[PDB]
């Protein structure tokens, strides 16, 4: 009746909303690595890198907490690309890429996807697409020194601009002209480099600032670094909701006999969903099948007749929802008849519905009609002695209303 | 350059006719699509796949999904309805007696054969031979099963073996099977002696032209192309509605569950609105040529449905509509997703070359022939029937009177006998 | 010397299993009956790497044991080297200083540890990330790389990050080898009922190629 | 019920149009589905910004009624050209057409005009009362065989 939007409803048989096997548990996996990462070595260092020749930091085989990180006071900015840092801890990654140096706090513009200018042109290129967080803090405390630290380098000149993390550590003259420089300062020849020279007088903008850039080798490969997250035991035969390594899902896992090389961990479908999984804790391959699902048809004799109802689950099995199973689906409800009769209403592959004697909906193999041996035989004839005229109605449709739409005004009113 | 065909100077003059000497009974084959595969999409796991988000989304573009459910409901709808036009044009499921004698016409291997699993003729199981879901895609199955397209096949052959056309008109009458042939013989203007006359070498035709139908199907895997084209379009549909999941459209990934375990909601919905975006286009484009595919199958089915009428509950005078040829007969077969109609239909063999006139002059009244031409070996004066040479002595009884000889162009002197 | 690649120089493209399939990518492939240059080291020169490189060498004797890497190969930088004996896979990227002669006598930000046939192995740097692809077969060809396809699984990759330009091969001191450059090909490869790649198509090769 | 054709393309006819203005109160992803309530609230260069969801999404529905009314009239005129045909076939001649102008041997047809179509009143002889007899495809006499005229 809702989905008619009506009260009254004719004979028929009528799809209402579609029918899903729910996910029964919930199922997690990572890999039973016990390295706590070694984050540590990066932001708590005494001594920083030159933003000319930043440091790359690789974290690997190791269980990390980014929430550690964005809980802290100590970050003066904390930007994140293709993730969200709340979301982290739930993930897993192959490997993360810690770049690391010291800029002055104008520059931290500069640390962002595609950018130009001497930071990002000449010493630190961050690529179109980047998938990462670009984490800074001040640290004119530990930076700063009266006279000047020197320590901290920048390229000043470059002759073409950087690809992203090109690495590119050459001290060799910069030569703005056509005159010759034979590797030392002179006319038109100037050495690359210049000393941010960091004094605790200078103000919030001048001042040292550290970063890191948290890199993600997100990939199809096996993961290494994973969220602070638990793992659960292993679930078959059963409908469940499922994570291996962050790749979330849900369907009915089995072992399987599909022959994975000892290099794959994932296998993909047509639509490139994953069909099949390798679990993180034990080299078994589980195949991944849909948890079932079909539409749901409601039969019905008209309501000016009776109130009683079958319902047809279209291709699902009895053992996953009177009840009967045909080739159409589960059918519930419906009184099977082993007579056979006109198709009434048409359920599929040869099974048709009624309201019949105890009056109720009856289910049972359409009658193609009666059957007939013709008496031929090689010198019989019948002929007919007498006639009736009929007249039939035929009905055909020959026009539709004329209608037009003033489409601007449809769409702009 | 391509070549139309060899060139022909037809040997016309006005007095030269070519009348066939001798015949051959042709069986023809013409395969019909009638129906397609009845898909379902459920557009919401489509788009969304059991996304709570993705679906709360998927609401803010109002009746576009139900729209797309309700099309391909009335195209599912629809290949029942086209095979039920077809096959259902018997209210009687009539059976050929346990006694096969037609003559010496040889129906075996187009009748049932009960040694199979389902009740097919042997050129039904050919037929049957020679043709060849995850993501809310789902495929319904037919009304009718191929056991009950066949049991239709079955009596719409063992009406028209048993009892001619009148189970068409009427209820079935039973007539033997060379005499409702000898009707079918004057329904293309041959005199029904010439069936009585030859009627152990039309039997031995038709059965030899049954024999190649076997042979050609048992070879030939072109044959069926009409229904593997069918089943092949309506396959590469839905490989492309499934590959098109695996776009991007422009968001960070084309895995919804990567976007829904990376982004939080506010960055989350700008990316998933270009897969909604994109994936509803997608089912839009599939829908739309699925409807102009629909309207085809049902034209197609329309003439099937005609063809079964006028071919095989009848004798049709419309020139080519039942094979090439003077139409006398037509059988249906059950094929995947379509029929199949062997037509039978006369073919004149073997011309001569005769003078003719117009009319006779005797006694100076002109004389007409009644139904017939007049014709000359080069001496002699006969009246033949027109589609078969069979020389009769011209006569009072075979011509009519009308006028005298001043009037018509090219009349000739010849007697004309008084019985 | 030269001699032509033939179907040789296929590999697994990504770690996803398929299976009775037809798959098409565009990647860095030895293109099909491309020009490889020829070797006999009873012959070691340093040679350009390109956009990558296929390798193969001829067994009966084990006198091929290594490679090494870079852009100068004279301490400026890190150089990769790689051995593997026959026994042992040892590997290093220190700023090494080679002499113009190196063989195998019979700074290290990274370091790792684990004719009757024909050797094949496939190298790669993808902004300095070093896979490396191989494969054994027996042959019944003395003279040349035999006509044939059999597919090059993946053994390592390398985050090393290092520019390379330049590269040669190690001899074992106190046999037939071959070289062939990558190119961005398109190809489409057949996937059998066991998921292993058992035939290609390299979809530029000729007008058939392409349909 | 037996009216069923023609009251069919009323209907879908009419659902058609009631899906058309329905859609008018879809979002799209804008603030709001109406027009003015967006105009009223917002200024000119964040108002493009909803609006254009709207004239998306209107544009869409659109292009969705006018494509399917074109399949729809396909459907109509296939129909209207075998009422034209049946019209001078039964209506102005009498047809040798099997099962064309109704079942049995056609007489004669008439038509009566409906609510969007056409109504045929097709009268046909059917052959009612059944005998059975022996019988012979020809007869001799002097030798002669004879056949029936
Ligand atoms: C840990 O995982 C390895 C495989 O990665 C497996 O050999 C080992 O049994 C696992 N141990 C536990 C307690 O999960
Ligand atoms: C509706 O039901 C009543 C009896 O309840 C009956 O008289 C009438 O004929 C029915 N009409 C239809 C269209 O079913
Ligand atoms: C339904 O499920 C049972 C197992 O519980 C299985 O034996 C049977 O074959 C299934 N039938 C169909 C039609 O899926
Ligand atoms: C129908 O008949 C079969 C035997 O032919 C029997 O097994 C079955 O129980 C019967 N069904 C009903 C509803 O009586
Ligand atoms: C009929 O006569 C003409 C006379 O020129 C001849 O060319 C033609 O071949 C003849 N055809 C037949 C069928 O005898
Ligand atoms: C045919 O044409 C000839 C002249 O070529 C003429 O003499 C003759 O009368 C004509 N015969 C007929 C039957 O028209
Ligand atoms: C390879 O290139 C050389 C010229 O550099 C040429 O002589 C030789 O024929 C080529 N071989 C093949 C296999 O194309
Ligand atoms: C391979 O290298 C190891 C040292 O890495 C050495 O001990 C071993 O003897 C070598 N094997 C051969 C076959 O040279
Ligand atoms: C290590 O780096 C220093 C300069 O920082 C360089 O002098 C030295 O040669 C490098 N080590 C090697 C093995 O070359
Ligand atoms: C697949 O592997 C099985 C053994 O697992 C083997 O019997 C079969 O021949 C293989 N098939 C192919 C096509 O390689
Ligand atoms: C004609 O003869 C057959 C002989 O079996 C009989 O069954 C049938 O009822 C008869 N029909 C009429 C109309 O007499």
């Amino acid at each position: 009746k809702c989905t008619l939007k009506s009260f009254t409803v004719e004979k028929g048989i009528y799809q209402t909303s579609n029918f899903r096997v729910q996910p029964t548990e919930s199922i997690v996996r990572f890999p039973n690595i016990t390295n706590l990462c070694p984050f540590g070595e990066v932001f708590n260092a005494t001594r920083f890198a030159s933003v000319y020749a930043w440091n790359r930091k690789r974290i690997s085989n190791c269980v990390a907490d980014y929430s550690v990180l964005y809980n802290s006071a100590s970050f003066s900015t904390f930007k994140c690309y293709g993730v969200s840092p709340t979301k982290l801890n739930d993930l897993c990654f192959t490997n993360v890429y810690a770049d690391s140096f010291v800029i002055r706090g104008d520059e931290v513009r500069q640390i962002a996807p595609g950018q130009t200018g001497k930071i990002a042109d000449y010493n630190y290129k961050l690529p179109d697409d980047f998938t990462g967080c670009v984490i800074a803090w001040n640290s004119n405390n530990l930076d700063s020194k009266v006279g000047g630290n020197y320590n901290y380098l920048f390229r000043l000149f470059r002759k073409s601009n950087l690809k992203p993390f090109e690495r590119d550590i050459s001290t060799e003259i910069y030569q703005a002209g056509s005159t010759p420089c034979n590797g030392v300062e002179g006319f038109n020849c100037y050495f690359p480099l210049q000393s941010y020279g960091f004094q605790p007088t200078n103000g919030v903008g001048y001042q040292p600032y550290r970063v890191v850039v948290l890199s993600f080798e997100l990939l199809h490969a096996p993961a290494t670094v994973c969220g602070p997250k638990k793992s659960t035991n292993l679930v078959k035969n059963k409908c469940v909701n499922f994570n291996f390594n962050g790749l979330t899902g849900t369907g009915v896992l089995t072992e399987s006999n599909k022959k994975f090389l000892p290099f794959q961990q994932f296998g993909r479908d047509i639509a490139d969903t994953t069909d099949a999984v390798r679990d993180p804790q034990t080299l078994e391959i589980l195949d991944i099948t849909p948890c079932s699902f079909g539409g749901v048809s409601v039969i019905t004799p008209g309501t000016n007749t009776s109130n009683q109802v079958a319902v047809l689950y279209q291709g699902v099995n009895c053992t996953e929802v009177n009840v009967f199973q045909t080739r159409a689906g589960c059918l519930i409800g419906a009184e099977h008849v082993n007579n056979s009769y006109e198709c009434d209403i048409p359920i599929g592959a040869g099974i048709c519905a009624s309201y019949q004697t105890s009056q109720s909906v009856i289910a049972y193999t359409m009658s193609l009609g009666a059957e007939n041996s013709v008496a031929y035989s090689n010198n019989s004839i019948a002929i007919p002695t007498n006639f009736t005229i009929s007249v039939t109605t035929e009905i055909l449709p020959v026009s539709m209303t004329k209608t037009s739409v003033d489409c601007t005004m449809y769409i702009c009113g | 350059t391509m070549s139309l065909g060899a060139e022909n100077s037809v040997a016309y003059s006005n007095n030269s006719i070519a009348i066939p000497t001798n015949f051959t009974i042709s069986v023809t084959t013409e395969i019909l699509p009638v129906s397609m595969t009845k898909t379902s999409v459920d557009c919401t796991m489509y788009i969304c796949g059991d996304s709570t988000e993705c679906s709360n989304l998927l609401l803010q573009y109002g009746s576009f999904c139900t729209q797309l459910n309700r099309a391909l409901t009335g195209i599912a709808v629809e290949q029942d309805k086209n095979t039920q036009e077809v096959f259902a044009q018997v209210k009687q499921i009539y059976k050929t007696p346990p006694i096969k004698d037609f003559g010496g016409f040889n129906f075996s291997q187009i009748l049932p054969d009960p040694s199979k699993p389902s009740k097919r003729s042997f050129i039904e199981d050919l037929l049957f031979n020679k043709v060849t879901k995850f993501n809310g895609l789902t495929v319904l199955p037919p009304l009718l099963t191929d056991e009950m397209i066949a049991q239709y096949t079955s009596a719409l052959l063992a009406g028209t073996i048993t009892s001619g056309w009148t189970f068409g008109a009427g209820a079935a009458l039973q007539i033997p099977f060379a005499m409702q042939m000898a009707y079918r013989f004057n329904g293309i203007g041959v005199t029904q002696n010439v069936l009585y006359e030859n009627q152990k070498l039309i039997a031995n035709q038709f059965n030899s032209a049954i024999g190649k139908i076997q042979d050609s199907l048992s070879s030939t895997a072109s044959a069926l192309g009409k229904l593997q084209d069918v089943v092949n379009q309506n396959a590469q549909a839905l490989n492309t509605l499934v590959k098109q999941l695996s776009s991007n459209f422009g968001a960070i990934s084309s895995v919804l569950n990567d976007i829904l375990s990376r982004l939080d909601k506010v960055e989350a919905e700008v990316q998933i609105d270009r897969l909604i975006t994109g994936r509803l286009q997608s089912l839009q484009t599939y829908v739309t040529q699925q409807l102009i595919r629909a309207a085809e199958i049902r034209a197609s089915a329309n003439l099937a449905a005609t063809k079964m009428s006028e071919c095989v509950l009848g004798q049709s005078k419309r020139v080519d509509f039942c094979g090439k040829g003077y139409h006398l007969m037509s059988f249906p077969q059950s094929a995947p997703h379509g029929v199949v109609f062997l037509h039978v239909t006369y073919v004149p063999a073997q011309e001569k070359n005769f003078t003719t006139a117009p009319a006779i002059c005797h006694d100076g009244k002109a004389h007409f022939p009644r139904e017939g031409v007049f014709v000359s070996n080069g001496t002699h004066w006969f009246v033949t029937q027109r589609n078969f040479y069979e020389p009769q002595i011209i006569t009072t009884d075979n011509t009519f009177v009308s006028g005298n000889c001043d009037v018509v162009i090219g009349i000739v002197n010849n007697t004309v006998y008084d019985p | 010397a030269y001699t032509n690649s033939f179907t040789r120089g296929v590999y697994y493209p990504d770690k996803v299993f398929r299976s009775s399939v037809l798959h098409s990518t565009q990647d860095l492939f030895l293109p099909f009956f491309s020009n490889v240059t020829w070797f006999h080291a009873i012959d070691n020169p340093v040679l350009p790497f390109n956009d990558g490189v296929y390798f193969a060498s001829t067994e009966k004797s084990n006198i091929i044991r290594g490679w090494i890497f870079g852009t100068t190969l004279d301490s400026k930088t890190q150089s990769l080297l790689i051995v593997n004996n026959a026994t042992n896979v040892v590997i290093k990227v220190c700023e090494f200083q080679f002499c113009n002669d190196p063989f195998l006598g019979v700074n290290c930000t990274f370091e790792y540890v684990s004719f009757k046939n024909l050797r094949e192995f496939v190298f790669k740097n993808i902004d300095g990330y070093f896979k490396i692809y191989s494969k054994h077969t027996p042959i019944n060809l003395v003279r040349d790389l035999p006509q044939g396809f059999s597919a090059l699984e993946p053994l390592v990759d390398l985050p090393i990050g290092i520019n390379i330009t330049r590269f040669q091969t190690l001899l074992a001191l106190h046999a037939a080898y071959y070289v062939g450059y990558l190119q961005p090909r398109t190809f489409l490869l057949k996937y059998n009922e066991n998921g292993t790649i058992t035939d290609a198509v390299d979809c530029a090769l000729d007008p058939l190629s392409e349909t």
